[PDB]
C-alpha cells in the first residue's frame, strides 16, 4: 500500500497552537504547527546574535520613520520660506476680506494651528496620499507627455487648418484640515480646485461642488498639496505660503517599500478586457448558503 | 483548513529554488473586521532579510539606494523601480470561512487530531486560513528576519502588519 | 554605613518628627530595609508615607 | 481622560446637538408631521440611521 | 535556600511598576 | 500687522454662504477663540539605565554570595 | 408593599446633607469583605446614630455598602427596622431582576451563552454597571481598554494587600497597568449591580446623581499623618485636646457622624484608621469594547459597542463640601452626570455653566467630553435619560427602567412573543 | 450694511510687526531637536519587549531555581 | 549549575544592555 501523504498528514495531527503578535502589538494572529510538515525533516539551524537584532530594529525604525521625516521636512520648508520672504505673504486663494480687523491674533492662531498639526501628523495625511499617484505605473510617461504638451510651440496654421483637433482646468487636491476651536484635526480630505476666471486666485469646492466653506471660518487652517507636489498652507483670509515639498534627502527603495501604490492581478469575476465596467465583487459571505 | 496541506506540499516541492518554509496561519476578529474579511481579495507576504532590504533584489547593491531628487519626469526612478517593487512580493494561498466557529472543534470536525496540552478552546466569528513562506538563505536561519503581511481588498487599499522571525519561532524552533 | 541612608530616607523623604524614631518604632525599623533597596521616587514622599501608614495599619490588627 | 475632564471645559464653545437627542423633543402626535426634521433619519425599527 | 532568587523575582516586577 | 491691499477703496458685499467666502468675525468671538486656543496648551531613561547598573552590581553581589557554598 | 423604603431612599439621595465621610468610606473598601469586616462597629454606629439624629438613611450612594451591610450586619448589631429597610432594598433588587428575565421560558444555554442573556440585556454580561468595583467573571466576548489596546492579555493586573506594596502606590496615577482585587464578580452579583446602577439609582435620583473620584493618595497622607496614629497603642483631658490630637480635618468630619457616648472621638478615628491598607488606586475611567451576541451579530458585524465605565470610584448625590480640594468629578454617562454637583466641585465646569446656562438640564443634554459623547455607540441612548428625567419616584418607574432593556434579537423576539408579551 | 474688499493677487498680509515673528523663530528653533515622533514608536516597542524579556527572566528565575 | 545560572544571568544582562 503506497499510502498517501494526506492521510498521514491528518492522522499525524497538529502539535500545538501558538499565538503571536506583530511588532507594534496591534494585531495578534495565531500560528499552527503540524507535525507532518517537511519543516521537521530539513534539520535547520537557528541562532540570533544581538547585533543582527539591533540592525533589524534600526532598519524597521527607518521604515517607520520615513513618513515622519518627510513631514518634518515639510515643516522645515514652511519655516524656511517663512523666514526667507521676511514675513510678508500674499493671498493666493479667493476670499473677500475686511480692512478693519485684528490680524496679529490670526498670526497667533496660525502658529498655534501649525504646532497642533505637527503634533497630529500621521501616515494617512496630505503629502503621503498625494504621493501615492506619483509612485504608480504609468506616471513617468504621463508626466513626460504632460511636459511635452505643455512645452509645445505656438501652432502654425497648417495644423489648425488640416491637422487633428487640439485639447484639465480642475485638479484633484489633497488637504489636511486643522481646527483649533475644538482642537480637531482632519487628515484625509479631498478637494476639487480650479481658478476663478474673474481674478487669478483659486476656488476650492467638493467633488459634489459644495464650494468648500471652511475658509471663512476664522479658526481653521488648511494644508494643500497638488499632484505636481506644489505646496500650500492657508491661514484664514485667503493668505497662504507656498513651496515645493523636498524628498531628495530620502532613499528611493524606502519610498517604494512604504506606500507604493498597488497593482492588481486578475481573479474571478474580473474582466480580461482592460478597463470595462466590472460586475460586483466575488463576496464570499456568511449570510447566504455558500453554494 | 484545506489550503494548509496544499501549501505545505507546494513549499516542499518548490524548496530547492527558494528555501522558503511554510507558515500556516489563522486570522480572526482581533486582526481585521468581518466586512473586511468578506471582501478580502488576496494576501501578500515578503521575506525581508535580517539586516537589509528584501529577498527580491540583488544581495549587494542595487539602483534603488539613490535619492529620488524631486523630479517630475522619473519621479521615483521610472518604471524599473515599479518592477523591482512588484517582483519582491509573492502571492500566498488564501481561504476564508466567514461563519463563526471554534478552531479545535473545526479541525476535529475535519479529519485532523489536535492534541493540545490544555484546552485553549479559541472562539471566533470568521476564520481566514492563510499560509506564508519564510526564507532560510542557507540551511540555517537567523531570527532577525521579519515578515510583511499585506491584505488586499479590491478597491486598491491595503493594510500592513509586520513581525519578526524571533517571536514566530521562539518556542517551536526550540522544541526541535 | 546604613545610618546615613536611614537618616536620609527618614528626615528628608519621610519627614518624621524627632520624638518617633527607629528604636521606638519596630515597623519603621523593619521597613527601612525595604525602603533602602529602592532608590528612586525620593521626590515621591507621599507614596512612602502611605506605605508606612499601611504597614502600621496592618500591624495593629487583632488578626 | 481623568485629568483632561477639567481640561475639556477649558473651551467655552458648545457641541452641536446630536440627532438622537433631536428625535426626542417631539410629542406623540406631531412626529408624523413635516415639522419634524429627522424623518429622513428614521428608517428601521431596529437601527439608527 | 531558594528564596534568594525569589528576592530578585520580586525586585524585577518592582522596577516594572517603577520604570514603566 | 494689518494687511496691505491692492484695491484702494472698499467694496460692499451682498453674497450668500453658498456664494464666495468672506471673513466676517465679530471681535469678542475672535478674542474668545484666542483665549480658548491659548488656554488649551527623557533623562528618566538614563535614570533607569543607571539604576539598572546598580541592579547589575546587586546581581554580581548575589553571584559572589552564591558560589561560596 | 415596598413604599416606605423607597420613600426613605428618595429622601436620602436628594438630601443635600449627606455624610461626606460616607462618600470616602467606599473608596477605602471597594466591597472587599475583610476590608468591610474591620469597619463593622464603625458603620453600625454610623447607621444608628446618623439615622436617629437625621431621619435620612445612610450608604445609599454605594452599591457595595448595601449588600455587605445587609449580609454582614445581620447579627443584631442594628435595631431591626434599619435592617428591614436594607433587606427590603435588596429584596426590591431581587424582585426586579426576577422580572427582567423570563423565568417561565429560560432553560438551557444556547451557543455557549445562557438563554436569559439574550432576552434582556440586564442579564447580559456584556453590559456593565457604570460604577464597577471588581472584574466580571465573564470576560470572553469583551475587550477592556485602558489607554490604547485591550488588556485581554491577563498579565497587566495584580494586587496584594498589606504587604507594603510601595511601587503600585508610586504608580497609582498611572494608567497602562491597573490592579484588580483578584476576585471575579459572579454573574448573579453582576446582574444585581447592573440593576442597582442602571435602574434603581437613576430613576430615584431623576438624573441628579453624579460620579466623582477622590484623589485619595494625597488625601490620606494629610488626614492620617498625625502622630496620634503613627504613635498608637496596640488621654481625654478635653474634647478640644483630642481635636488637636487628631487634627482639624477629622473633627470637621467625625464630630457627630460616629461620635458615640461610649466610644470617644479618638477611638472612632482609630477604628476608621485600622483599614487603610486596602487602599486601592486613583479613579480611572475604563472603556469596555463589546461586539454583540451572535443573536444580534447577524446584522452589522463590524459594529463595536463602546461602554465607558468607572473603576475604584464613587457615585455621589451631593457636593462634598469638605473634600473640595482632593476631589475631581467625572461626568461620563447620560446618567450620573449632574452639572450642579460638578459645578459645586469643579471651577471651570462652573464657568462653563454660567456661560451657557441652557446646559443646566438633567435629561442628558449636558455635554459630555469627546471621550464620552459617543451617543451612537453606547447601550443606553437618549430616551433613557429622557424618560428618567420626568420619571416618578415609585417602584413601577424602577421596573419600567428595567423592562425597557429587552433586546431586539430574533431570539429576544421569539422569547417575548411566546409569553404573549 | 457691510463693507469689505475683493481679493486679488497683489494684496499682501505683512509680518506682524516682528513681535510675533520672533516667537515664531523661537518655536522654530526650540523644536529642531526634540521629540521626533519617530523613536516614540521604537520607545514603545523597546519598553514592551523589555517588559516581556524581564518577565521571561522572572519565569526563568522562578523555574530554573526549582 | 550555579556557575551556569550566574553566567546566564550576567550574559542576559549584557544583552539587556542592547535594547536601550
Amino acid at each position: 500500500d503506497e499510502v498517501a501523504r494526506t492521510d498521514e498528514w491528518k492522522g499525524a495531527g497538529v502539535s500545538r497552537l501558538r499565538e503571536v503578535w506583530d511588532v507594534q502589538h496591534r494585531v495578534r494572529l495565531r500560528v499552527l504547527w503540524y507535525v507532518n510538515s517537511f519543516w521537521r525533516s530539513r534539520e535547520l539551524s537557528y541562532d540570533d546574535h544581538e547585533v543582527e537584532l539591533y540592525r533589524a530594529l534600526d532598519a524597521y525604525r527607518a521604515r517607520i520613520a520615513v513618513e515622519y521625516v518627510l513631514i518634518r521636512a515639510v515643516r522645515d520648508e514652511i519655516y524656511a520660506v517663512l523666514r526667507r520672504d521676511g514675513g510678508a505673504l500674499p493671498q493666493r486663494f479667493a476670499c473677500h476680506v475686511s480692512r478693519n480687523m485684528s490680524w496679529r491674533v490670526v498670526w497667533e492662531l496660525c502658529r498655534h494651528a501649525l504646532a497642533l498639526w505637527m503634533d497630529w501628523a500621521d501616515v494617512r495625511s496630505c503629502i503621503i496620499k498625494a504621493l501615492t499617484p506619483r509612485l504608480s505605473r504609468g506616471a513617468a510617461a504621463a508626466a513626460q507627455r504632460a511636459r511635452r504638451q505643455r512645452e509645445r510651440s505656438a501652432p502654425k496654421p497648417q495644423e489648425l487648418l488640416f491637422g487633428p483637433r487640439n485639447e484639465p482646468a480642475e485638479q484633484t487636491w489633497y488637504a489636511d484640515v486643522v481646527r483649533c476651536v475644538r482642537a480637531q484635526v482632519d487628515l484625509g480630505v479631498e478637494v476639487r480646485a480650479a481658478r476663478c476666471p474673474r481674478t487669478g486666485l483659486w476656488i476650492v469646492r467638493d467633488r459634489r461642488g459644495r464650494l468648500r466653506r471652511w475658509l471663512s471660518q476664522p479658526e481653521v487652517c488648511v494644508l494643500y498639496v497638488t499632484p505636481d507636489l506644489d505646496f500650500y498652507w492657508v491661514l484664514p483670509g485667503g493668505f497662504a505660503v507656498s513651496s515645493r515639498v523636498t524628498l531628495h534627502g530620502l532613499a528611493q527603495r524606502a519610498l517604494r517599500d512604504r506606500f507604493q501604490n498597488f497593482e492588481a492581478v486578475l481573479a474571478r469575476g474580473m474582466h480580461v478586457e482592460a478597463g470595462r465596467q466590472e460586475p460586483e465583487t466575488p463576496r464570499v459571505s456568511g449570510r447566504r448558503l455558500p453554494f | 483548513m484545506e489550503t494548509h496541506l496544499y501549501s505545505d506540499l507546494a513549499f516542499e516541492a518548490r524548496f530547492a529554488d527558494d528555501e522558503q518554509l511554510p507558515l500556516h496561519l489563522v486570522l480572526d476578529q482581533e486582526v481585521l473586521s468581518n466586512e473586511e474579511a468578506e471582501t478580502l481579495r488576496y494576501v501578500y507576504y515578503r521575506n525581508v532579510d535580517s539586516a537589509g532590504r528584501s529577498t527580491g533584489r540583488a544581495p549587494g547593491g542595487d539602483e534603488d539606494d539613490a535619492p529620488a531628487s524631486d523630479d517630475a519626469e522619473d519621479a521615483v526612478g521610472g518604471d524599473r523601480a515599479f518592477d523591482r517593487e512588484r517582483r519582491t512580493w509573492q502571492r500566498a494561498c488564501f481561504r476564508v470561512l466567514p461563519r463563526p466557529l471554534e478552531l479545535l472543534d473545526y479541525l476535529r470536525q475535519s479529519g485532523l487530531t489536535v492534541t493540545l496540552e490544555k484546552e485553549q478552546r479559541v472562539r471566533m466569528f470568521y476564520a481566514v486560513f492563510t499560509t506564508l513562506g519564510l526564507r532560510c538563505p542557507d540551511n540555517r536561519l537567523s531570527g532577525a528576519q521579519t515578515l510583511h503581511l499585506r491584505l488586499v481588498w479590491p478597491d486598491g487599499s491595503y493594510r500592513d502588519w509586520e513581525f519578526l522571525a524571533r517571536d514566530l519561532l521562539r518556542e517551536e524552533m526550540e522544541a526541535n | 554605613k546604613r545610618d546615613e541612608k536611614h537618616r536620609h530616607v527618614v528626615n528628608v523623604v519621610l519627614e518624621l518628627p524627632t520624638e518617633i524614631s527607629e528604636a521606638t518604632h519596630p515597623v519603621l525599623a523593619t521597613m527601612l530595609s525595604k525602603y533602602t533597596r529602592m532608590s528612586s521616587l525620593f521626590n515621591d514622599k507621599c507614596a512612602f508615607k502611605l506605605d508606612l501608614l499601611r504597614m502600621v495599619a496592618v500591624s495593629r490588627t487583632r488578626r | 481622560a481623568a485629568r483632561r475632564i477639567p481640561h475639556f471645559y477649558r473651551v467655552r464653545r458648545e457641541v452641536p446637538r446630536t440627532v438622537n437627542e433631536m428625535k426626542q423633543d417631539f410629542v406623540v402626535t406631531d412626529f408624523y408631521k413635516v415639522g419634524n426634521i429627522t424623518l429622513y433619519t428614521e428608517l428601521h425599527p431596529f437601527f439608527d440611521f | 535556600l531558594r528564596q534568594l532568587a525569589q528576592s530578585v523575582q520580586d525586585t524585577i516586577q518592582h522596577m516594572r511598576f517603577l520604570y514603566l | 500687522s494689518l494687511l496691505h491691499t491692492f484695491w484702494r477703496l472698499p467694496v460692499a458685499v451682498f453674497f450668500e454662504p453658498h456664494e464666495e467666502n468672506v471673513l466676517r468675525c465679530p471681535e469678542r468671538v475672535l478674542r474668545r477663540l484666542l483665549e480658548d486656543a491659548a488656554v488649551t496648551m527623557d533623562r528618566v531613561r538614563k535614570r533607569y539605565l543607571r539604576q539598572e547598573l546598580r541592579d547589575l552590581g546587586h546581581r554580581v553581589q548575589t553571584y559572589c554570595e552564591d558560589l561560596e557554598g | 408593599d415596598y413604599e416606605e423604603t423607597l420613600r426613605l431612599f428618595k429622601t436620602t439621595v436628594t438630601s443635600p446633607n449627606y455624610p461626606e465621610l460616607c462618600y470616602l468610606v467606599d473608596v477605602l473598601v471597594h466591597g472587599n469583605v475583610d476590608a468591610f469586616l474591620l469597619i463593622r462597629t464603625f458603620v453600625a454606629r454610623c447607621i444608628v446614630n446618623m439615622f436617629h439624629t437625621r431621619q435620612l438613611l445612610v450608604f445609599a450612594h454605594s452599591y457595595a455598602l448595601v449588600t455587605l451591610i445587609a449580609e454582614h450586619l445581620a447579627d443584631g448589631a442594628l435595631p431591626p427596622q434599619l435592617l428591614f429597610h436594607y433587606r427590603n432594598l435588596v429584596a426590591v433588587l431581587r424582585l426586579v431582576t426576577r422580572i427582567s428575565a423570563l423565568p417561565g421560558l429560560n432553560n438551557g444555554q444556547l451557543a455557549e451563552e445562557p438563554l436569559s442573556a439574550y432576552v434582556n440585556a440586564l442579564h447580559d454580561h456584556r453590559l456593565w454597571p457604570p460604577f464597577v468595583t471588581h472584574l466580571p467573571r465573564n470576560m470572553e466576548g469583551v475587550q477592556v481598554v485602558a489607554d490604547r489596546q485591550p488588556l485581554n492579555p491577563a498579565n497587566i493586573e495584580a494586587r496584594h494587600h498589606g504587604v507594603s506594596d510601595v511601587p503600585r502606590l508610586g504608580a497609582m496615577d498611572a494608567d497602562e497597568p491597573l490592579f484588580v482585587d483578584d476576585y471575579r464578580a459572579t454573574d448573579d452579583e453582576w446582574t444585581l449591580q447592573k440593576v442597582f446602577y442602571l435602574c434603581l439609582m437613576p430613576a430615584m435620583t431623576n438624573n441628579r446623581a453624579c460620579g466623582l473620584g477622590l484623589n485619595l493618595k494625597t488625601l490620606l497622607v494629610d488626614l492620617f499623618y498625625r502622630p496620634a496614629f503613627l504613635l498608637m497603642p496596640a488621654p481625654e483631658d478635653s474634647i478640644a485636646a483630642q481635636r488637636q490630637a487628631v487634627g482639624e480635618m477629622l473633627t470637621e468630619l467625625v464630630e457627630d457622624v460616629a461620635t458615640d457616648a461610649h466610644t470617644p472621638l479618638l477611638q472612632a478615628c482609630r477604628e476608621l484608621f485600622l483599614a487603610v491598607q486596602f487602599v486601592g488606586e486613583h479613579v480611572k475611567v475604563l472603556e469596555v469594547r463589546a461586539p454583540l451576541d451572535h443573536a444580534q451579530r447577524q446584522g452589522l458585524p463590524d459594529f463595536i459597542s463602546r461602554q465607558h465605565v468607572l473603576y475604584n470610584g464613587c457615585c455621589v448625590v451631593t457636593a462634598p463640601k469638605t473634600l473640595i480640594e482632593y476631589s475631581l468629578p467625572v461626568p461620563f454617562h447620560r446618567f450620573y452626570s449632574n452639572p450642579t454637583i460638578c459645578a459645586a466641585l469643579s471651577d471651570d465646569i462652573k464657568r462653563y455653566v454660567t456661560e451657557f446656562p441652557h446646559y443646566h438640564r438633567h435629561d442628558g443634554g449636558f455635554p459630555l467630553p469627546t471621550a464620552f459623547a459617543h451617543e451612537y455607540h453606547n447601550w443606553l441612548r437618549s430616551p433613557f435619560s429622557r424618560y428618567s428625567a420626568t420619571c416618578p419616584n415609585v417602584l413601577h418607574s424602577v421596573m419600567t427602567l428595567a423592562a425597557m432593556l429587552y433586546k431586539i434579537s430574533p431570539v429576544s423576539l421569539v422569547l417575548q412573543t411566546k409569553a404573549h408579551i
